[PDB]
């Protein structure tokens, strides 16, 4: 019957999850991977300069 | 060693294609890029291509883009480059060389050059003995020489004592006259030694399987 307004916050169809103390695997709306897992299998040259024995 | 056979000096027909080849040897073939340099007759150095053997990448400039194809045999470890519907452009010196690495490297063996003439012209010399005059003698040391005329295309081979001599001797560049190559060459020994000494003169052209000798004899006066 009358007039309104909410307080809320964000949400999104994501499924990343994150780890902490108390709870583990929560999904969350943004997280930020820190940790490289690839390389290219190969040995290479270093900034345009190896000795391969 | 790092050795790098290439193929033989060539002749082609303007409009006809090459294929010279490369032959690696002393290195892991499927480590290195292999390229293509052209070099127009003494004057400037041109990137045609590289290709890296592991798994045949090309990568190309744009001048040879159309005319140029490199390509490997991985067990043959040989690299070999195709050059089609060729004109005088492309008659030149073609160097088959390892770059060290990658797209920022530097080109460390470098192969002795294939080179290519493009002529219309038959394979084609005549070889002449030159004992000085009769009447005259250079002091302390005795100049002796050996004429090759009329012949194509370049290249030829001049020896001295089958290559035992290899001291007072000049070979000069080939000349066109007529249409054809001209060369001559220059032994200089002491004047003592001739002509006790067996001086002969050892000439090879391959393009017409042609190997000849000549002994210069002292003027028959
Ligand atoms: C967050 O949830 C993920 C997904 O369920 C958890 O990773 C999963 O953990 C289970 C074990 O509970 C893994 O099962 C295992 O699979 C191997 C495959 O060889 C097999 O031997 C057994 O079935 C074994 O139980 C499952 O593979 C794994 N899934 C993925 C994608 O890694 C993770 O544990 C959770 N994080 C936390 C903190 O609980």
């Amino acid at each position: 019957p009358g007039d309104q307004i909410c307080i809320g916050y964000h949400a999104n169809n994501s499924t990343e999850q994150v780890d902490t103390i108390m709870e583990k695997n929560v999904t969350v709306t943004h997280a930020q991977d820190i940790l490289e897992k690839t390389h290219n299998g190969k040995l290479c040259d270093l900034n345009g300069v190896p000795l391969i024995l | 060693e790092v050795h790098l056979q290439q193929s033989g000096p060539e002749l082609v027909k303007p409009g006809a294609s090459v294929k010279m080849s490369c032959k690696t040897s002393g290195y892991t073939f499927t480590e290195y890029t292999i390229h293509w340099m052209k070099q127009s007759h003494g004057k400037s150095l041109e990137w045609i291509g590289g290709i890296f053997p592991n798994n045949g990448d090309t990568t190309y400039n744009q001048k040879f883009k159309v005319r140029a194809t490199l390509t490997v045999g991985r067990s043959s470890s040989t690299a070999y480059m195709d050059l089609r519907s060729l004109t005088s452009e492309d008659s030149a010196v073609y160097y088959c060389v390892r770059n060290y690495g990658s797209s920022y490297g530097y080109f460390d063996v470098w192969g002795a050059g294939t080179t290519v003439t493009v002529s219309s012209a038959k394979t084609t010399p005549s070889v002449y003995p030159l004992a000085p005059g009769s009447a005259a003698q250079t002091n302390s040391m005795v100049t002796l020489g050996c004429l090759v005329k009329g012949y194509f295309p370049e290249p030829v081979t001049v020896t001295w004592n089958s290559g035992s001599l290899s001291s007072g001797v000049h070979t000069f560049p080939a000349v066109l006259q007529s249409d054809l190559y001209t060369l001559s060459s220059s032994v200089t020994v002491p004047s003592s030694t001739w002509p006790s000494e067996t001086v002969t003169c050892n000439v090879a052209h391959p393009a017409s399987s042609t190997k000849v000798d000549k002994k210069i004899v002292p003027r028959d006066c």
